[PDB]
């Protein structure tokens, strides 16, 4: 994303880029599911259409 | 006297340790391609290194 000068080719940052791609894929995203299940498991629901 | 009290002669380092420390970190560095400072790849580069 930043090809121009800032690419990011260091063994620090991809160090880093690891962990927070373990927080998104084993934390938030089963969050969100958490979350989408049970609202669709429960309650009425309305939308401004 | 006055030569009563004088700092214990204790060893130097050796010259050795510090290259030898020198030549394993690069030689982690070669038979394996992780590098402390350098960019790692991405699909792109690994479908086209150009």
């Amino acid at each position: 994303a930043y090809a121009t000068v800032g690419l990011m080719m260091n063994a620090a940052q991809n160090r880093l880029r690891m962990v927070c791609r373990n927080i998104a894929h084993n934390g938030m995203v089963e969050l969100m599911r958490g979350i989408y299940n049970l609202i669709r498991e429960n309650g009425e629901v309305p939308i401004e259409v | 006297r006055q030569d009563a009290i004088d700092l214990f002669p204790y060893h130097n380092l050796p010259q050795g340790i510090d290259g030898l420390l020198g030549m394993s970190e690069e030689l982690k560095e070669t038979r394996t391609g992780v590098t402390k400072l350098g960019m790692g790849i991405n699909p792109d580069v690994f479908k086209n290194d150009n």
